RNA sequence: GAACUGGCGAUGCGGGAUGAACCGAACGUAGAGUUAAGGUGCCGGAAUACACGCUCAUCAGACACCACAAAAGGUGUUAGUUCAUCUAGACAGCCGGACGGUGGCCAUGGAAGUCGGAAUCCGCUAAGGAGUGUGUAACAACUCACCGGCCGAAUGAACUAG
C-alpha cells in the first residue's frame, strides 16, 4: 500500500465528517457549466462517478464513509459519484454580484423561443459568411432600417446540431442555452 | 518411404597413429531403413563437426524398441525447419502411443500446416511430460479431465455391392 | 404442460463400452476400449477372445450398446477379470445381432442335401401357414 | 482446437412450456403460441428437468460453434417475446413540412399511408403483417408505436418503414426528416 | 554471338490446340515382365480404401521446362514466435480533471493561452494541462488523460507462414 493512502487514507479519513449530500448526474450538457459553479469556490468539488473496486473494500472492510447512502442500494449498476462537498446555497444571490460578462456556451444547441434580435450598425468588414445557400437569411438594408422578406425556422429540440453555423450570428455576448435545472438529490443529513 | 522406425547410431572418426582412441560420438535418429538412419547421422555429423564419410566410421548401429506400448504419453517436441522466405524454431506436443507413431503424426501435421517435406525438416528433441497440468495447447488439454463421454455422430458405411433397396439411415 | 423432447440419446465412446471390428487381422472378435488419445486413436483390448493389445482408429471400429464399469488406463490382467465378472457373453449372444450372425453363417456354411431339405421343409411350413391363413 | 463437446444452459419458466419436434420448435405461453424451422445448423437440445434446456455441439470449428450461441439467443429472445411481449416505439421529425400518416384497410390488407413527406404528391404506401399491432401514442406529439409477440417480423416492419421514409437529390447533412426508432422495450415490466 | 556435352534443315515422338530447336531418343517378323522424364469416376485399359489440415471461391483450384502474376494489404481460417497481467480477481455495463505562469514581446489614449518570428518545467506529487481543433482581423474560448459503484475467469499487445 504505497499511492492507495493518498486517496483513501488521507483525503477521506482527513475529511470523514461530512454529512451533506449533492447527487448530480451529468446526462447531456455542457460540462463546465456545471463544473464551474460545483466551484468558483475551487477546491472543494471533484466528480467521482466511481468504478468497481468494492470487493477490494469489503477485504478492507473498515470504511463507514457515508451511512447516510442508504437509499438507492439496489443500485448497484453505474451509480452515482462519491464526491465530497459542504458548500452553502445563500452566497450566489449576495456576495457575488454583477458579473454580466461570463463565457458564452458551446453555441450551436437549440434555443427555446424563434427569435430574431435586431442588429445595430458597428463600422466592419463582412467576414466568411457565404455559406447559407441551403435555407438562409432574406433581408434588405437601407441605411440601418433592415428588412426581413421571409421567415425560416430551422430545427426543433431532440435533434443534434450542424458542423459550421455558430462563426458570426450570435454576437451579442450572450450564453444561448444554459438555463435549466439538473440535479438529483440536494440533502443535508 | 513407409511406416517409421528408429535407431541408435554410435560413429568414431577413425583412429591415427600418432592420435588413436577418438572421443567416438553418439546419436539417435528417426528414420525408415538402416541405410537411410546411417546417412541422416552423418549428415548431422557433417553439420555439426569436422569430420567426412571418406574419414570416419560407424561403430555401431542399434534398432531401440519402445519399452511401455500400452501407456498413452503426451510428448513434447522441438523442431527447427526451413520454409519459403526463411526458418523457423517451432514447439508442440502430442497425445499418442509411441514414439514412432509420434513422429509419423507429426510429419504429416506439419507437412499440412506448412508444406515441409522431409527434405527441411529436423527434430530437436523428442522427451516426455508425466505429470499433470504441465500440457500448454487447448487442442490437446482437453482429454486429460475425467469422463470423455461423447459421440461421433453421422456414421457414414459404404457397401460392396452398388446398388441398394432400402435407402439406408445414418443412424449411430 | 410438459416440455417434452424426445430422447437425443445414442451411443457414445468411452471407458467400458465394449467395441466390435468389422476389418483387419483379427476381423470379427468383441473387444473393450479401455483408454482414449483423441477424436479418432485409441487403443482396446480383448484377450479371451484372443486378441492382441495394440491401436485402432475408430473408423476402423463398430460400436456396441454393452458396457460396464472399468477404471482408466488398466491392462490385460485387469479388464479380462472384469470382462468374465461382468459376463458379457451371457447377453451378447442372446441379444438380436449374434443371432443374425450366427445365422448368416450356418446359411453359408450349410451344402447341398441341407439346401433340399430346406427346401422341403420350407414346402411344409407354407402349407401349414396357407391352410390357417385361408379359412381365417 | 476441435472442442470435442460444448454447450449452453437455457432456463424456462414455469407457466411457458416448449415442445421440440426433430427439426422444429414450437413455444407456447400465455400471450399465445409460436413456432420456427431450425434446419439451419442441426446442433443437439437436452431437457434436465422442466426448467432447464441444454443447447450442445460436439466437434466443430469456431464457426461451427458461434452458431450454437446464436440459436440460444433466438430461442431464449422469441420465448422472452412471448412471454413477456415485445415494443418499439419511433418518432416522427419535420423541419417546415409537417408529416401526414394514417391507417388504411382495404381488402383485408391494412396498409399505411405517409404523406406531405417534403412535398411529394402521390402516395407512399407500405402494408403491415399479422401478429402485430399498432396505436397512435396519445398525450405526446409525434410517436407511433409497434407492439408484438415475435421480433422478427416488428422489427422488420419499423426497419422497412423507417428505410422507405428516405430522401436522394438534396444536402446530405442538413436535411434530418423522416421516421426512426426511439425505445425497444416489452409490453410488460420487469416480468 | 560462343565453350561443354546430349540435339539438327536432310534426323522418325509419351503432354498439351500439331512438331527442327518445350526432357532430346538410336530403329528385324510373328515372340516374357516392366516403362522410356506416367496416371487410375468418366475423355478408358485399371482401387470411388487408408491420417491432419484450406475449401466457400458472388473469376476457387488441377501436376516440368508448357502457355503464368506483383502495387499494397485482410478480428477471413489454421499453426507458431515474442512480450507483458491474472483465484493479493484487472478487461468490455458512465464521468471529469484548466493553482502561478494561460493577463509572456514589436517609435510610453487601448492587444486576455503564437495573423507577419524563439520555448514547452517546476513547488505541488487519486483531482490538478500554456495543448491534435481553437467566434468580432486575441478582449466574451468548450470537449479529453494512472482515480474512484456488483458478479466471477482467461484475457491483452506485436510479429511469423499455410
Amino acid at each position: 500500500r504505497e499511492k492507495k493512502a493518498e486517496y483513501f487514507a488521507k483525503l477521506r479519513e482527513y475529511l470523514e465528517e461530512y454529512k451533506s449530500l449533492f447527487v448530480v448526474g451529468v446526462d447531456n450538457v455542457s460540462s463546465q457549466q456545471m463544473h464551474e459553479v460545483r466551484k468558483e469556490l475551487r477546491g472543494r468539488a471533484v466528480v467521482l462517478m466511481g468504478k468497481n473496486t468494492m470487493v477490494r473494500r469489503a477485504i478492507r472492510g473498515f470504511l463507514s464513509d457515508l451511512p447516510d447512502f442508504e437509499k438507492l442500494l439496489p443500485f448497484v449498476k453505474g451509480n452515482v459519484g462519491f464526491v465530497f462537498t459542504n458548500e452553502p446555497l445563500t452566497e450566489i444571490k449576495n456576495v457575488i454580484v454583477s458579473n454580466r460578462v461570463a463565457a458564452p456556451a458551446r453555441a450551436g444547441a437549440v434555443a427555446p423561443e424563434d427569435i430574431w434580435v435586431r442588429a445595430v450598425n458597428t463600422g466592419m468588414e463582412p467576414g466568411k459568411t457565404s455559406f447559407f445557400q441551403a435555407l438562409g437569411v432574406p433581408t434588405k438594408i437601407a441605411r440601418g432600417t433592415i428588412e426581413i422578406v421571409s421567415d425560416v425556422k430551422v430545427v426543433d429540440a431532440g435533434n443534434k446540431v450542424g458542423q459550421s453555423e455558430a462563426s458570426l450570428l450570435n454576437l451579442l455576448n450572450i450564453s444561448p442555452f444554459t438555463f435549466g435545472l439538473t440535479v438529483v438529490q440536494v440533502y443535508d443529513n | 518411404m513407409a511406416h517409421f522406425k528408429e535407431y541408435q547410431v554410435i560413429g568414431r572418426r577413425l583412429p591415427t597413429e600418432s592420435v588413436p582412441e577418438p572421443k567416438l560420438f553418439r546419436m539417435r535418429i528417426f528414420a525408415s531403413n538402416e541405410v537411410i538412419a546411417k546417412s541422416r547421422y552423418w549428415y548431422f555429423l557433417q553439420k555439426l563437426h569436422k569430420v567426412k564419410k571418406a574419414s570416419g566410421e560407424i561403430v555401431s548401429i542399434n534398432q531401440i524398441n519402445e519399452a511401455h506400448p500400452t501407456k498413452v504419453k503426451n510428448f513434447g517436441v522441438w523442431v527447427r525447419y526451413d520454409s519459403r522466405s526463411g526458418t523457423h524454431n517451432m514447439y508442440k506436443e502430442i497425445r499418442d502411443v509411441s514414439r514412432v507413431a509420434a513422429v509419423e503424426t507429426l510429419y504429416q501435421d506439419m507437412a499440412a500446416r506448412h508444406r515441409a517435406r522431409f527434405r527441411s525438416i529436423h527434430i530437436l528433441k523428442v522427451a516426455e511430460i508425466e505429470k499433470t497440468a504441465d500440457v500448454k495447447r487447448q487442442y490437446v488439454k482437453q482429454f486429460l479431465t475425467k469422463d470423455l463421454k461423447f459421440p461421433l455422430p453421422h456414421r457414414v458405411q459404404k457397401s460392396t455391392k452398388t446398388f441398394s433397396y432400402k435407402r439406408p439411415s445414418t443412424f449411430y | 404442460t410438459d416440455s417434452i423432447v424426445k430422447a437425443s440419446n445414442w451411443r457414445l465412446v468411452e471407458v467400458g463400452r465394449v467395441v466390435l471390428i468389422k476389418k483387419g487381422q483379427s476381423a470379427g472378435k468383441l473387444a473393450a476400449i479401455v483408454e482414449i488419445i483423441d477424436q479418432k486413436k485409441v487403443l482396446i483390448d480383448g484377450p479371451k477372445a484372443g486378441v492382441p493389445r495394440q491401436a485402432i482408429n475408430l473408423g476402423q471400429v463398430v460400436l456396441t450398446p454393452l458396457t460396464f464399469a472399468l477404471p482408466r488406463g488398466a491392462r490385460t490382467a485387469t479388464v479380462s477379470k472384469k470382462w468374465a465378472a461382468a459376463a458379457v457373453c451371457e447377453k451378447w449372444a442372446a441379444s438380436s445381432w449374434a443371432k443374425k450372425i450366427a445365422q448368416r453363417e450356418r446359411r453359408a456354411a450349410l451344402t447341398d442335401f441341407e439346401r433340399f431339405q430346406v427346401m422341403v421343409l420350407r414346402k411344409q411350413k407354407r402349407y401349414t401357414v396357407k391352410k390357417a391363413l385361408a379359412k381365417a | 482446437m476441435k472442442y470435442i463437446q460444448t454447450e449452453q444452459q437455457i432456463e424456462v419458466p414455469e407457466g411457458v412450456t416448449v415442445s421440440i419436434k426433430s427439426r422444429i420448435v414450437k413455444v407456447v405461453g400465455p400471450r399465445g403460441t409460436l413456432t420456427k424451422n431450425l434446419k439451419h445448423i442441426d446442433v443437439t437440445f437436452t431437457k434436465v428437468n422442466n426448467q432447464l434446456i441444454k443447447v450442445a455441439v460436439h466437434n466443430g470449428g469456431r464457426k461451427h460453434v458461434a452458431a450454437l450461441r446464436t440459436v440460444k439467443s433466438l430461442v431464449d429472445n422469441m420465448i422472452t417475446g412471448v412471454t413477456k411481449g415485445y415494443k418499439y416505439k419511433m418518432r416522427y421529425v419535420y423541419a417546415h413540412f409537417p408529416i401526414n400518416v394514417n391507417i388504411v384497410e382495404k381488402d383485408g390488407a391494412k396498409f399505411i399511408e405517409v404523406r406531405n413527406f417534403l412535398g411529394d404528391k402521390k402516395i407512399r404506401n407500405v402494408p403491415v403483417r399479422d401478429g402485430v399491432t399498432i396505436e397512435f401514442s396519445t398525450n405526446v406529439k409525434d410517436e407511433i408505436v409497434l407492439s408484438g409477440n415475435s421480433v422478427e417480423d416488428v422489427s422488420q416492419n419499423a426497419a422497412d418503414l423507417q428505410q422507405i421514409c428516405r430522401v436522394r437529390n438534396k444536402d446530405i447533412r442538413k436535411f434530418l426528416d423522416g421516421i426512426y426508432v426511439s425505445h425497444k422495450g416489452f409490453i410488460t415490466e420487469d416480468l
